[PDB]
């Protein structure tokens, strides 16, 4: 079906309703999104059938119809807008200074800001637009609040 | 049956709402994805 570049909510009708579970990239005819939000399911868009091709749990993504597209990187020093599509309310962008996820493995930005869980795969984007990541991974601080990380993929050749 | 809806374009907003604060931490990462705070 609808295959448009763009940003998807990711929606069950197997709870009460029609329920949100996350949201999802469309780029280049591959849907992106994070592993937890669909376990690696198929998905529906319309008529049309979406099967996944890419995924893994450690790094929380999932990519679907073609290997993940998204290659855009936070550079460490500007601010970045969270394109949040929170469940029932329309998308809206939170611009915002990331912080930093230090790791054994290196450093990675993180935003944080606080929304229904069903927002996760929301994209991150920097000043021209792109996708450095995706909104849906990360840590509880002190006060019970989200810390998200910027989770990125890595694209082939 | 999960399904997909378009919501938008993505796009930067001149002029958007302007929140969060940007913290340093340390963070684990396990084999099943999750982060957690390292103290
Ligand atoms: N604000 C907020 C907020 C709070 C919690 C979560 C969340 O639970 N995410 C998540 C769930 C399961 C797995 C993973 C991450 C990675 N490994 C499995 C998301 C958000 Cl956006």
């Amino acid at each position: 079906g609808e295959t448009t570049d763009g940003v998807y909510r990711v929606m069950t009708r197997r709870l009460l309703g029609s329920t949100q579970v996350g949201v999802g990239v469309m780029q280049e005819g591959v849907f992106h999104t994070m592993w937890h939000v669909t376990k690696g399911a198929a998905l529906r868009s319309g008529e049309g059938r979406l099967d996944p091709y890419w995924g893994d749990v450690k790094q929380d993504l999932v990519s679907y119809c073609g290997p993940w597209k998204l290659d855009a990187a936070w550079d460490g020093l500007s601010e970045v807008q969270l394109l949040a599509v929170p469940p029932g309310e329309r998308a809206k962008n939170i611009q915002t200074l990331p912080g930093i996820f230090k790791t054994k493995d290196g450093d990675i930005g993180a935003v944080a800001l606080d929304y229904p869980a069903g927002t996760s795969g929301s994209p991150i984007l920097d000043k021209c637009g792109r996708v450095i990541g995706l909104y849906g991974n990360g840590v509880v601080i002190k006060n019970g609040s989200y810390v998200s990380a910027i989770t990125q993929g890595k694209r082939e050749v | 049956d999960m399904y997909i809806e378009r919501a938008g374009d993505i796009t930067w907003e001149k002029d958007a709402e302007v929140t969060g604060n940007s913290p340093r931490l340390d963070v684990a990462l396990d084999e099943s994805g999750d982060f957690s705070l390292v103290e």
